[PDB]
């Protein structure tokens, strides 16, 4: 590829002159070390580039060498149970062979060139074959990795390799026209990868939480988004997500994030379980990690490549769900990078393409048919970091506009130790509708009915609130103080969850639509208590109070036998009364 | 035809690019890229001089060189083919079909910037649409050749508003008494800025009726080029203005999202690199905004209308 | 030995040099004139034809017939030695105690290399700072990053200097007992006068605390060039001894405001566009290089823990400097004014203090296993006390009930007795009793986030046992 | 009384002129911003152009 | 140019009750009507044109809604002038240059219409002048001197912006003509902060 | 040059009961009154000037009206000296630059004031500067800036604004001079934002 000079160095901007033939937004290897860096601009003979690295120590004259190639990410066998930076770099690869430190430089390939795969070959010669099919299978872990043909790439097979034990960078299939193709291959991150169709989503994301899979649920494809102050809960609900949700594949993004917090995720996965085979479950996560010292441009395109990555599991006919931790921090290095480049900044000190890049990246989400003809989900939940806590940042603002849940975590409840600290009435969700078939097949015919009067009855106890501020609770009427009771029950039962809990860290379906069940008959029994009369002090001495308190923490084959027993045994205590 | 091809790259950056020898490319000017890899990119000449002219880039600017690039003319100035034959087709918001139906043949060929009307050719508006909504109906009843905006908020419907105005529109010639007689009646829906499960909502909304078979559909996604938002209203009124002042249409233009619009004007405006306006939105936002909102009307001596209801969201 | 006599322009801190494409970028370089006296300077450009020099101190004396320039380095390296514990120096290495200087075991970049994130261990271990309101309630752990916020007359000098007198770790109360661990104070002080740096010397020379310690001074009218680089040279030399020696290390930095203000003139002086309220659009990374040096790796048993102390500009939180800090740390201490013009020292407002890190460096096997239930009954219990002070002055004091009472006389106890500690030096034995015998005047039984058995083990001592000394 | 007349009246307009503060200074830094890229643009005309 | 100008001691005649009585406005005086959209500054300036007691009305629509100029063409015709008896219209000066026109024609609108409402002056004849907007004439200056790349003083404004407004508010006035009558101009001007 | 520097422990007293108690300054301090103008700037520092117990006082006009010089020059000679009793005027040294005055010469009247005072400080006398305005010093600074095309800081003062203000702040002090005796000099600044 070309080949040029240094002729002037002014920091972290490098001018090359002899670059003609160079192409926009290419990877250079600046100086003699080999610091990589992106062309910005072309002006006659001459090149800008922009240094990842530092440059202290560079001189005049040093050689440049482009590479043709935007950034891209090498897609293959060997991504998973990895641990990579913002551009795609092994972090335990590169301790090997450099120790503590991460010396600038340094080389290493996104994916193992020394395992070898067991190949088995799916075509034969004489076959005519498109972009995105099936050439064969890999066995990784407890998946069959497929091999699939670049999507551009289309011709007819003219020599297949036998089964047996190969590397990645062996040519498994040769077309007719002299192109060969390998078990990998490279996909730039700015470019969306191509599909067939679009599809609705009719299917539930379950996530483990209680009041995220009953109150504001979403399907399995869409977006989501939680914004919250400090100490709200932002990090714990995003690893529980990581911990406890059904998707196949699980991709973690880290932008800016601290060293201590990432070094804790670090150390706590290898230690967990898959809960859906019992093995390990770092066997299906891809780790993306970036604290806030490596460089802004690894930090910047950290989203891209886990969509990327994530994308490319989506067209294998997986289903997978992206978390993108603290992306207020993806929109300071957005911020840091436009100011580098003097791009008169929009309110707030952002780049007025700040919406257009959320946009970008929270639309490759959805439920697609792919070029395969086969069936994949990508589902994409984002946490936001508004600066003072108000959600009037451009940031909160553009997420808003595009998302299809809004999972908005409120300061009151984190100082009460109220834990999700979600506020229910100013969150929202777009996928009840759709999905209201699918919980009368799988869950309850009545569900629906049971999550709207749930839905009521929170709301009840909303409008009584100017009531309790002015006169002592005991001062209301039996028939309000039954709802204020019963609101108190829901929110101290129901939607409060443990996340450190051993039990209470994972709810399912049928535990949640039984739960509703007894704390709506308990209110049915005692409303027709008081219809025929009697003080409301003696309801709430009951001790079937205690049952539905304890009902969080029975364990998950215990609860059916203890929802039989309360059944009854709230009908028993309330015929035992005047 | 014969075509001509411009090898004079000199310049490269950010959303611009300078060719040296274009004397002969008219100021506004329509061109197209090609690069080495063959891959087809669009553009407008905004300044044209001795030395050199200069050429934005509809898109981003990967891929591009000094050596293989070459830029060649298509048209002096942007035109859109019309038929009446669209009825009932959906666009991408710059002429590409979606439908997967076969692509129109045109009748005329019309430049989407339009000219504007002169004051004495008009009419005054005295004529009602029904909307289908008594708080609209009875007391801020809408006027064939108005401009009534609707103002909503982040959380408020007005997608499933706009899907019901759509849906119940009808001028009733009953209570004129000038004859029971047809007066044709269409709908122009362009929306920009709009999501995918927005846009999965309004196909089904309109297939379902039956709507579809009077309406012309213009929509921009979000992840589409800035520069299709941009084109997607003008090339919504200019079909309008063709039926109605054509074909004697009274025609309805609704346009979703007025700030989505907003927004991508002040990420083009970056490139002329202009001195801001009240919250960065670009100075001459006022002109480029009356130069939507001002094609409505009715003029004297013929039958059709134009009427808009433009809906925006207050940030 | 080379030297360039091609100066072509000189104007205020920048001159120009032809001929010089040999010299390497962020090179040190010596300017020598025709009267002898010699400066320093730093390469910003290198180009073809011409490089730009950045020169330390005033330009009175230069002239362009007679100027010339020669390389000293390419790389602005620190010779690091053991032998440095009870040294001072002004930040750029060179001894300002009279002392010969040091033989270099080692010459190492002043520029740091980011730490491998898969390299990193948890931390584990806490540091007894002597101070209650930080002991008890916003516990420090080895490898932790947390700042301190004060304001613009505020004693910040004087808790920097208390603590840095004052640490220690407690190697008796971790595990079985464990054994010896080295400890250092790596000191730091950006943009401070004479009066400062006085208080400074004669508080660290008057206790023996000198004896395992390093100063980096840097004085006002000092060369702001000098004031960006010495945190860098600091923090080498807690990197060097922590993963070195197995030394556990304590970095304080007294004005960060300083240092901001320091890269704005810089930046401003390089001819570059400042981002938000005038400030470079990249101080958020800057910053980071800092900060994110301080934590404990896997396989090491040395550490660094960094305190940063700052001074928001006008008592604001949304200033960059305060935000942008918080965005990387594990948390802040916040100072009171309010306390402070009470007469109460130190001033540390335990309402928005918060330590990220608390829960890891405290419980069973490491210091007494009550210490989070107590911090959080004392926190709850002056959150109400706060707020019936405020009730009083309307409705007075017979109106309440006499639960408020108690918890009004606690608020007032707390105040009195806990934050108010004076220049003692308290353990966390004895912080812990007295927080004990604090929650004695709250009735038995109101304590509902105490577990039974530390009530019956700990509740009845009277508070007047400290009356030998309070 | 005084409870609803402090919520409903004099935090809105507390409020209020914030916002129009905020927007004020943020369009003085964006003038600024742009005095400061036009002088540069003059820097660069003079010494690094003319002969 | 003018032999002398006077004090103006006439009422200039409204028809409205809070303008002619409140805040009156003389027969050489100058007045402004800012406002913000939907208040009524055109419906006042249409009222002024219909009921004044001026002998002739100059009207100029610098960069305004098209339909408020076919309103006038329509309307004006049928009705009659309150003085004389005839139409309307044979009184009435339309200057129009709507908001989709060239922007840089707003200038000379403005400066056509005072040009004709001085000549008539010099007839005579006391002539009331009304400007539909004046901010889109300093729109227009801040266009046209953002293309001369000149410095911007206050929110893209050129610094001689006052200079203009003083000079277009300074040829109203009652004068005693080279002919020796006497004539005015009254200036009416709406602002659109 | 000096010996060595000391740290401070004897008050600075100046006449005034919120200054010299709730606030009070050192004998080798500095200190700073910003204000509106109107507040009382002048009027503290000129009873500084008459009242405190420095042997000798420098007056700094940097950038200020005439008419208080002329105030100090008349009213001073018939003052009495706390701590000798002869004229006011026999221990002051004015330097005056008014605001008419050219303004390249208001950088040099602050250095020249500080030499004089670091000179008598020498001698082992206690000697009180009083500076009038420093915002005068910054906004020549930022006035001779723009001549020599620079780029400039926040508010369009040259960068290096904040050295020299720490260069001139950090001249005061309590010292041991190099003839043995003991002086210091205490800096009262005021700011005018
Ligand atoms: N004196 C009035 N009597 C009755 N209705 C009035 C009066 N003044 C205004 N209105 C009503 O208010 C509306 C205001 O419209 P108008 O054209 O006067 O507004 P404007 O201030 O010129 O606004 P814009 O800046 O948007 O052009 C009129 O169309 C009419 O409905
Ligand atoms: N201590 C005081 N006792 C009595 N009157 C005072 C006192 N201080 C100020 N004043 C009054 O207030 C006026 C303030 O004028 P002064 O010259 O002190 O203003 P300044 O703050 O120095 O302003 P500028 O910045 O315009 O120079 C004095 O002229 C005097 O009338
Ligand atoms: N579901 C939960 N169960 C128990 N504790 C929780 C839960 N959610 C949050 N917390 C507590 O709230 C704190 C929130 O901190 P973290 O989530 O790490 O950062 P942030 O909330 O600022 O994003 C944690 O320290 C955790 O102890
Ligand atoms: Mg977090
Ligand atoms: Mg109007
Ligand atoms: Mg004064």
């Amino acid at each position: 590829m070309i080949q040029g000079v240094i002729q002037k160095i002014a920091g972290p901007a490098v001018i090359a002159k002899g670059m003609l033939g160079a192409r926009m937004y290419d990877i250079c290897k600046v100086g003699e070390e080999g610091l990589v860096g992106e062309i910005i601009r072309l002006d006659g003979d001459t090149a800008f580039v922009q240094v990842y690295e530092d440059t202290s120590g560079l001189k005049v004259g040093e050689p440049v060498v482009s590479t043709g190639l935007p950034l891209a990410v090498e897609l293959g066998p060997g991504m998973l149970n990895g641990i990579y930076d913002g551009i795609q770099r092994p972090l335990e690869r590169i301790r090997e062979k450099t120790g503590i430190y991460i010396t600038r430089g340094v080389v290493v390939h996104a994916l193992d060139r020394e395992k070898k795969w067991a190949w088995t070959p799916m075509v034969k010669p004489g076959d005519e074959v498109r972009g995105g099919m099936v050439l064969g299978t890999v066995p990784e872990f407890g998946f069959t990795h497929k091999i699939l043909v670049p999507p551009d790439v289309r011709g007819r097979v003219k020599e297949v390799k036998p089964a047996g034990e190969y590397t990645v960078e062996e040519p498994v299939v040769v077309l007719e026209d002299g192109t060969e193709l390998k078990m990998y291959h490279t996909w730039p991150v700015r470019r969306a990868r191509p599909v067939q169709r679009k599809l609705d989503p009719n299917t539930p994301f379950l996530t483990g939480m209680r009041i995220l899979d009953v109150l504001f649920p979403v399907a399995m494809g869409g977006t989501a988004a939680i914004p919250g102050p400090f100490g709200s809960g932002k990090t714990v609900t995003q690893q529980s997500l990581a911990k406890w949700s059904n998707a196949d594949v699980v991709v973690y993004v880290g932008c800016g994030e601290r060293g201590n917090e990432m070094t804790d995720v670090l150390v706590e996965f290898p230690e967990l379980t898959d809960p859906k085979t019992g093995g390990p479950l770092m066997h299906r996560t891809v780790l993306i990690a970036n604290t806030s010292n490596m460089p802004v441009a690894a930090r910047e395109a950290s989203i891209y490549v886990g969509v990327t990555i994530a994308e490319y599991f989506r067209d294998q006919g997986f289903s997978v769900a992206l978390m993108a931790d603290s992306t207020s921090r993806w929109a300071e290095a957005l911020r840091e990078i436009s100011s580098r480049l003097e791009e008169m900044p929009a309110e707030e000190g952002y780049p007025p393409y700040l919406a257009a890049r959320l946009a970008a990246f929270y639309e490759r989400a959805g439920k697609v048919i792919t070029l395969g003809g086969e069936e994949g989900a990508v589902t994409i939940v984002g946490a936001v970091s508004p600066p003072g806590g108000d959600m009037s940042e451009p940031v909160t603002q553009s997420t808003l506009r595009i998302v299809g849940a809004f999972w908005r975590l409120d300061a009151s409840l984190a100082f009460r130790r109220h834990f999700p600290a979600i506020n229910w009435n100013g969150s929202y969700s777009l996928f009840t509708s759709a999905l209201d078939p699918w919980y009368r097949e799988n869950v309850a015919e009545d569900y629906p009915e049971l999550r709207d009067a749930i839905s009521e009855l929170l709301q009840r106890e909303a409008g009584l609130q100017e009531i309790v501020q002015l006169v002592g609770p005991d001062a209301l009427q039996d028939a309000e103080r039954l709802v204020i009771e019963v609101g108190r029950i829901i929110r101290e039962d129901f939607l409060q969850q443990n996340a450190y809990h051993e039990v209470d860290a994972y709810c399912s379906m049928k535990k949640a639509y039984g739960i509703m069940k007894m704390i709506l008959a308990f209110y049915k029994e005692a409303e027709a208590a008081i219809k025929r009369g009697v003080s409301i002090d003696e309801i709430l001495q009951l001790p079937v109070l205690e049952r539905i308190g304890r009902a969080r923490y029975v364990s998950e084959e215990e609860f059916p036998a203890y929802f039989e027993e309360a059944m009854k045994e709230i009908q028993g205590a309330f015929k035992a009364l005047a | 035809l014969l075509k001509k091809e411009y090898t004079g790259i000199t310049y490269i950056s950010g959303p611009l690019l300078f060719v040296e020898n274009a004397k002969d490319l008219a100021y506004g000017a329509i061109v197209d890229i090609k690069d080495g890899t063959g891959r087809v990119r669009g553009g407008q000449v905004i300044e044209v001089s001795e030395e050199y002219a200069v050429i934005q880039v509809f898109e981003e600017t990967t891929g591009l060189d000094l050596a293989t690039t070459s830029v060649s003319l298509v048209e002096d100035v942007a035109r859109l083919g019309v038929s009446k034959e669209m009825l009932g087709r959906r666009f991408n918001g710059i002429g590409k079909p979606i439908d997967g139906l076969p692509p129109i043949t045109p009748e005329k060929r019309l430049p989407i910037t339009g000219l504007p009307l002169n004051p004495v050719a008009r009419r005054k508006p005295e004529q009602f649409i029904q909307t289908g909504i008594s708080t609209i109906d009875v007391m801020n009843t809408l006027v064939r050749g108005q401009k009534l905006p609707i103002f909503s908020g982040s959380g408020l419907p007005a997608n499933e508003i706009a899907a019901q105005i759509a849906r119940q529109a009808t001028v009733r010639p009953d209570l004129s008494g000038e004859g029971e007689k047809e007066e044709p009646f269409a709908v122009v829906f362009a929306a920009m800025g709009i999501t995918q499960r927005e846009l999965s909502y309004f196909i089904q909304e309109f297939e379902r009726t039956g709507a579809l078979s009077r309406s012309v559909l213009f929509l921009n996604k979000a992840d589409d080029p800035t520069i299709e938002r941009i084109l997607t209203p003008r090339m919504a009124l200019t079909v309008a203005e063709y039926l109605a002042f054509e074909h004697d249409y009274h025609v309805l233009v609704i346009l979703t999202d007025m700030t989505n619009y907003c927004e991508a004007l002040r990420e083009i405006g970056a490139a002329r690199e202009e001195i801001p306006g009240r919250r960065g939105y670009p100075g001459y936002m006022y002109t480029d905004l009356a130069t939507i909102y001002e094609r409505a009307g009715v003029v004297e001596g013929k039958k059709g209308s134009v009427t808009q209801i433009p809906i925006l969201s207050m940030p | 030995k080379k030297e360039y006599t091609g100066i072509t322009y000189i104007s205020g801190p920048l001159l120009f040099v032809e001929n010089a494409k040999d010299l390497a970028y962020g090179a040190i370089v010596d300017i020598k004139d025709g009267t002898g006296r010699v400066r320093g300077g730093q390469v910003i450009e290198v180009s073809e034809e011409y490089a730009v020099i950045q020169v330390f101190e005033e330009t009175t004396g230069l002239d362009l017939a007679t100027t010339s320039v020669s390389l000293v380095e390419d790389v602005a390296r620190l010779g690091v030695s053991k032998e440095m514990l009870g040294r001072r120096f002004n930040g750029i290495g060179k001894p300002i105690d009279g002392l010969p200087p040091i033989t270099p075991e080692k010459r190492l970049p002043i520029t740091g290399l980011p730490l491998n994130p898969v390299a990193r261990r948890k931390p584990e271990q806490f540091i007894q700072t002597g101070i209650s309101t930080i002991d008890v309630m916003n516990t420090l752990v080895r490898g932790q990053k947390l700042p301190i916020f004060s304001g613009s007359g505020l004693p910040a000098n004087e808790i920097a200097a208390q603590i840095a007198r004052q640490a220690t770790v407690r190697p008796d109360l971790s595990g079985e007992g464990e054994k010896e661990e080295p400890f250092a104070v790596v000191f730091a002080a950006m943009g401070i006068t004479q009066r400062e740096l006085s208080y400074f010397i004669q508080e660290f020379e008057r206790t023996g605390a000198l004896s395992r310690s390093v100063l980096f001074l840097n004085k006002a009218d000092d060369p702001t060039i000098e004031r960006i680089l010495t945190p860098r040279m600091a923090l080498t030399v807690a990197e060097y001894l922590a993963f070195e020696h197995d030394y556990h290390v304590l970095v304080i930095l007294t004005d960060m405001t300083n240092y901001c203000e320091a890269l704005r003139e810089i930046g401003a002086a390089r001819e570059e566009i400042p981002g938000r309220r005038g400030y470079p659009g990249y101080m958020y990374t800057d910053l980071a290089t800092i900060y994110e040096r301080a934590g404990v790796v896997e396989g090491k048993k040395g550490s660094v823990t960094q305190i940063p102390i700052l001074s928001m500009p006008d008592d604001d939180r949304t200033h960059p400097i305060p935000d942008l800090t918080g965005y990387i740390t594990e948390g802040q201490i916040q100072l009171s004014r309010e306390l402070h013009r009470k007469g109460i020292y130190p001033p540390i407002d335990p309402l928005p203090s918060l330590s990220r890190l608390m829960n890891n460096g405290v419980g069973k096997g490491k210091t007494r296993e009550d210490h989070k239930q107590v911090s959080d009954q004392l926190y709850s219990a002056y959150a109400n006390g706060v707020d019936i002070r405020k009730l009083v002055a309307i409705i007075g004091e017979d109106a309440l009930t006499e639960n408020d009472r108690r918890y009004l006389q606690f608020a007032d106890a707390f105040e009195r007795f806990f934050i108010n500690q004076g220049q003692q030096n308290r353990s966390i034995e004895e912080s812990l009793q007295i927080a004990w015998a604090l929650l004695s005047m709250l009735p038995q039984g109101e304590l509902k986030r105490i577990s039974k058995d530390h009530i019956g083990k700990y509740y009845g001592q009277k508070l007047e046992e400290i009356w030998g000394a309070p | 009384r005084r409870v609803n007349a402090l919520e409903q009246v004099v935090i809105p307009g507390i409020r209020a002129q914030i916002r129009f503060i905020q927007q004020v200074l943020e369009q003085r830094e964006r003038e600024d911003t742009f005095r400061l890229k036009r002088i540069k643009g003059k820097i660069e005309a003079r010494e690094a152009e003319e002969e």
